[PDB]
């Protein structure tokens, strides 16, 4: 679990990058991520079947 | 083939937003089938 804070996050490149098999967002639209913003972001990365 | 799911109302993506967009109130049917035995060669005529 990695803390992300006190920085500017550009989700447009993450969205338009084709290297991701699945990019599906639940509580927020992926398009609107650039406008609205958060107190912190958590990136839980792991590998599974 | 993996972009077939993008052809649906309320969907977004590299295909659903740039080259082919359907209305959120789309009424109709979408029919697709693989063309691996017809279009595949390498076939570079599709962009």
């Amino acid at each position: 679990r990695k803390r992300i804070s006190n920085c500017v996050a550009d989700y447009s490149v993450l969205y338009n990058s084709a290297s991701f098999s699945t990019f599906k967002c639940y509580g927020v639209s992926p398009t609107k991520l650039n406008d609205l913003c958060f107190t912190n972001v958590y990136a839980d990365s792991f590998v599974i079947r | 083939g993996d972009e077939v799911r993008q052809i649906a109302p309320g969907q977004t993506g590299k295909i659903a937003d740039y080259n082919y967009k359907l209305p959120d109130d789309f009424t109709g049917c979408v029919i697709a089938w693989n063309s691996n035995n017809l279009d595949s060669k390498g076939n570079y005529n599709y962009l």
